[PDB]
């Protein structure tokens, strides 16, 4: 949060939005792996009481 | 100039590194697409779904 170090950091280009931008991926990625294993099925089947 | 030769050497390495790792995962989903034509295509797969 200093300004004067952001001002420098500019220079540098699209470092900094690809960094975001990958890991965004990353994060994005860990529900699709959760999603592919456990919801498999259509309709929660129920047990019955007996 | 040594700065702009730094800056475009490591943006050069940055891309050709996040291109590796993108092709490791295309190389993944080929070997997937030559199971299923060897499995579903020639032949009749029993493995579900």
């Amino acid at each position: 949060d200093s300004t004067e170090c952001s001002n420098l950091l500019l220079q540098y280009g699209s470092f900094c939005t690809q960094l975001n931008r990958a890991l965004t991926g990353i994060a994005v990625e860990q529900d699709k792996n959760t999603q592919e294993v456990f919801a498999q099925v259509k309709q929660i089947y129920k047990t019955p009481p007996i | 100039i040594d700065r702009l030769i730094t800056g475009r050497l490591q943006s050069l390495q940055t891309y050709v590194t996040q291109q590796l790792i993108r092709a490791a995962e295309i190389r993944a989903s080929a070997n997937l697409a030559a199971t299923k034509m060897s499995e579903c295509v020639l032949g009749q797969s029993k493995r579900v779904d």
